[PDB]
RNA sequence: UCGAUGUCGGCUCGUCGCAUCCUGGGGCUGAAGAAGGUCCCAAGGGUUGGGCUGUUCGCCCAUUAAAGCGGCACGCGAGCU
RNA sequence: UCGCCUCCUAAAAGGUAACGGAGGCGCCCAAAGGUCCCCUCAGGCGGGACGGAAAUCCGCCGGAGAGCGCAAGGGUAGAAG
RNA sequence: GCUGACUGGGGCCUGUAGAGCACUGAUAGGGCUAGGGGGCCCACCAGCCUACCAAACCCUGUCAAACUCCGAAGGGUCCCAGGUGGAGCCUGGGAGUGAGGGCGCGAGCGAUAACGUCCGCGUCCGAGCGCGGGAACAACCGAGACCGCCAGCUAAGGCCCCCAAGUCUGGGCUAAGUGGUAAAGGAUGUGGCGCGGCGAAGACAGCCAGGAGGUUGGCUUAGAAGCAGCCAUCCUUUAAAGAGUGCGUAAUAGCUCACUGGUCGAGUGGCGCCGCGCCGAAAAUGAUCGGGGCUUAAGCCCAGCGCCGAAGCUGCGGGUCUGG
């Protein structure tokens, strides 16, 4: 769960947010932590 | 799979797909349904593909009612071989269908339940869909 | 305001029978001492001397549909009201006088009360059960 | 349930709904003129007025008459109304979809299955005064088995039926569990 | 293109791509450390000698930071074989 | 595979291709011909000795789904049966 | 010697498109119901039940090139009319051609791949590799070149420079160089419609307090205490607190959120659309939308005035073929 096409959230507490460009996933526990590509 | 138990011609021309639906446009049975939104030839595969996703997702519950029929013969010819020498053999069987059609539809299940396991089946069919639930369908008086 | 409406319906209703109408201190309470709070007069005066508390916003609108004003000295915040419409007044007072300075919390926590029509006052709550 | 209609002379329907409204009829024995209602207002009457309940039209002669939808034909694609039929009522006895209330818990789904309501209407014959809101129905009792249906309803004052009545209405079927794959 | 565009493999000589074998940065790890796995960034430079088969390819031997995968008329015979 | 017949492909006149799709013919009948006169089917449901779920019967109901030597189509009981 | 193509008006001939199941077949579920597993079985005389198989038949949903109860647009033909055209018809002399190709549309084949293949109508190329546009380019858009002109109006396409003509005029959109060409699928990108829900009897966010007793709800080989599958699917003291929203214990513990008190004291969350954009997006000599360059545009969308622009059309002069 990094880089990928489809970045969803995956529990209550990723946020999506979107910086460089790109539509990041950040969230607490770091597994979650996604990007697109 | 599914297909037809008999037929009087085992191949046919591949014919076209312009048009809405003909048919198949309103729920009918259940409470929600699944309805096309592009023109395609959906496989017997994709259908059982579907299907058993739905049966999966709400396991042991409601009913599922599948509203397309696979009942044209798709052809393909032996792995490299060249044109002619007469039609190929039937690899198998489609379900023609136009925008519109109400392909599946559940009943019998939360609306959430509906929701997700309807969402599922559209990921193994090869065209876009839309979720729905009786409305204006009730086509009477 | 739709389910706000019987909320006021049923503070009025309540606010019926004011004879012991106070509001003091003692809060920060836990839901243990829940259970607590609500036996003082109850084990003396029986179901006519409770304790209940409701939204100061709408608990401000019964005061005035129905006179009762000058509460100003007391009003602000999160408040309750011990509402006693039957069970001595005084003695409904006598209580939530102790368990307050018994949940450790100095003798100064009374927001005025209304004794059958009467503004009373701060000092004038510590004296309602001595 | 009211919802307002206007008249059309004869001037295209497709420039109606480009607009932003719904063209439609009005008829019964006597009297049937082409007319049409707000797209966007006659959907959240429609929603609940549905077939079951009599919509009241108005017009400029601010006449507010009495009717029900006979048919709405849909667009196939992009799946919207396209058109409706307004049957005018009358007197007269009309015959019409009474909505069947299915209340109480089947046996059959503490058990095993679902209620498939075959049938959630019944077209009937009544007296526009007298139309009928909900056929209630017994449900409980209905095991996985076969399950009750057409003869065998409530059938409120004056108003019988158009039915076989035969016709199934409703049917507990058992669910569907695992163990798929049968052509091995 | 048949009034001719020499065809496999090797040798020679390179040059490009990146979908990266090594090397350099980095995220996640069921990352203690060390050693791995996976994905993202990144070709600048590297990318061994042999046994067998015409072989390409593969299978072995012995090493290595690694023994990358492809394109250039399956690169290259008016350059060789 | 090569001539002939039926249906489709053939885009509502006719025609129309491909190593397109699916079946037939290379006979037969002296009565299966001519004419005159009569007769009407298949099935469905009853009731029926052997009687399959159709032998032949009886009673309703039945416009043609039966029949017409053989492919298919068209036609047809106000008969071509 | 008016009969031609084409056209108007009549009359029919027809079964494609579409649609629809009445026929032939195909169809999912349901009802009812011959059978057949088989089931309580009083045992031959039937019998009763069956979340299995399952006829015929009815109901709800559909499917067809070789199905049709039905059925267009059109097309064919005849009659009456227009129609003087390098129209037609008859007889004879001379042929060449019998490898076609691209585009559009309707079918087949193919894998609804092919600058593929085979037919149907049409059209261009062929023979218009003559001219303008499309960067270049037989067949895409414009248009049928007899010759001449240092004149004019246009076509497609254009009007910032290359490059002839608007750095034209009003309203919008885009912020990527999208524009300058890829999908499913993603996403608090922007802008615009909606339709509902909450809120000055104080919503939304943040912060402060509570977040409890029924009890660890019953059920599990280990245990399952709100957090693995069910029945009942609810109670209690309540402002309000679930037989529980995630995180988390082996299990408890712990941290939370559902709800409301309270501060604060103006708006705030939900989903459905539409426009344009972001990612998704890696290939081989040196890059680029033709280039330069362009951001209230020199991009996209919508109005408007005006110009440029062919060998088309006028104007002027000339030649030639027919007919009068
Ligand atoms: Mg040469
Ligand atoms: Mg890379
Ligand atoms: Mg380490
Ligand atoms: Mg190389
Ligand atoms: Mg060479
Ligand atoms: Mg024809
Ligand atoms: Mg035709
Ligand atoms: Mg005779
Ligand atoms: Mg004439
Ligand atoms: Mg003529
Ligand atoms: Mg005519
Ligand atoms: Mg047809
Ligand atoms: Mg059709
Ligand atoms: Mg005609
Ligand atoms: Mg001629
Ligand atoms: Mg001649
Ligand atoms: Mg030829
Ligand atoms: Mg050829
Ligand atoms: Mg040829
Ligand atoms: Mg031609
Ligand atoms: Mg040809
Ligand atoms: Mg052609
Ligand atoms: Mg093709
Ligand atoms: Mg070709
Ligand atoms: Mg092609
Ligand atoms: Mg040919
Ligand atoms: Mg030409
Ligand atoms: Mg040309
Ligand atoms: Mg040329
Ligand atoms: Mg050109
Ligand atoms: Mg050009
Ligand atoms: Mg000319
Ligand atoms: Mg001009
Ligand atoms: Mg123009
Ligand atoms: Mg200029
Ligand atoms: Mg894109
Ligand atoms: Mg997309
Ligand atoms: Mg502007
Ligand atoms: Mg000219
Ligand atoms: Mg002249
Ligand atoms: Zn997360």
């Amino acid at each position: 769960m990094k880089v990928r096409a489809s970045v969803k959230r995956i529990c209550d507490k990723c946020k999506v947010i979107r910086r460089h460009g790109r539509v990041y996933v950040i969230c607490e526990n770091p597994k979650h932590k996604q990007r697109q590509g | 799979m599914l297909m037809p138990r008999r037929m009087k011609y085992r191949k046919q021309q591949r014919g076209r797909l312009k048009g809405a639906t003909k048919g198949g446009d309103y729920v009918a049975f259940g409470d929600y349904g699944l309805v096309a939104l592009e023109p395609a030839w959906i496989t017997a595969q994709q259908i059982e593909a579907a299907r058993v996703a739905m049966v999966r997702h709400f396991r042991r519950g409601g009913k599922i009612f599948i509203r397309i029929f696979p009942d044209k013969p798709y052809t393909k010819k032996p792995l490299e071989v060249r044109m002619g020498k007469g039609k190929g053999n039937v690899e198998g069987y489609v379900a023609v269908v136009k925008p519109g059609r109400v392909m599946f539809e559940v009943a019998g299940v939360t609306e959430e339940q509906a929701m997700e396991a309807l969402r599922i089946a559209g990921h193994k069919l090869p065209i876009k869909t839309k979720i729905v639930r009786r409305d204006a369908y009730d086509e009477a008086q | 305001x739709x389910x706000x409406x019987x909320x006021x319906x049923x503070x009025x209703x309540x606010x019926x029978x004011x004879x012991x109408x106070x509001x003091x201190x003692x809060x920060x309470x836990x839901x243990x001492x829940x259970x607590x709070x609500x036996x003082x007069x109850x084990x003396x005066x029986x179901x006519x001397x409770x304790x209940x508390x409701x939204x100061x916003x709408x608990x401000x609108x019964x005061x005035x549909x129905x006179x009762x004003x000058x509460x100003x000295x007391x009003x602000x915040x999160x408040x309750x009201x011990l509402x006693x419409x039957x069970x001595x007044x005084x003695x409904x007072x006598x209580x939530x006088x102790x368990x307050x300075x018994x949940x450790x919390x100095x003798x100064x926590x009374x927001x005025x009360x209304x004794x059958x029509x009467x503004x009373x006052x701060x000092x004038x709550x510590x004296x309602x059960x001595x | 349930y009211r919802l307002k209609a206007y008249y059309r002379e004869g001037e295209k329907p497709s420039a109606l709904r480009r607009a932003g409204k719904l063209p439609g009829v009005m008829y019964n024995r006597h009297l049937n003129r082409k007319v049409y209602v707000d797209l966007v207002e006659f959907d959240k009457v429609f929603r609940q007025a549905s077939i079951h309940h009599v919509i009241v039209l108005e017009l400029p002669d601010g006449q507010s008459l009495p009717t029900l939808v006979r048919q709405v034909n849909l667009d196939k694609r992009r799946r919207r109304p396209e058109h409706v039929d307004f049957f005018v009522l009358s007197d007269e006895p009309v015959e019409m979809y009474v909505p069947l209330r299915f209340v109480g818990t089947p046996a059959g789904v503490r058990a095993g299955g679902v209620l498939q309501e075959i049938h959630r209407d019944i077209l009937v014959k009544v007296s526009p005064r007298n139309i009928p809101e909900f056929i209630e129905v017994d449900v409980s009792g209905l095991e996985i088995g076969d399950s009750l249906h057409a003869s065998d309803l409530k059938l409120p004052p004056g108003v019988e039926l158009a039915v076989s009545p035969e016709e199934t209405i409703a049917a507990v079927v058992p669910p569907e569990d695992v163990e798929k794959l049968a052509e091995e």
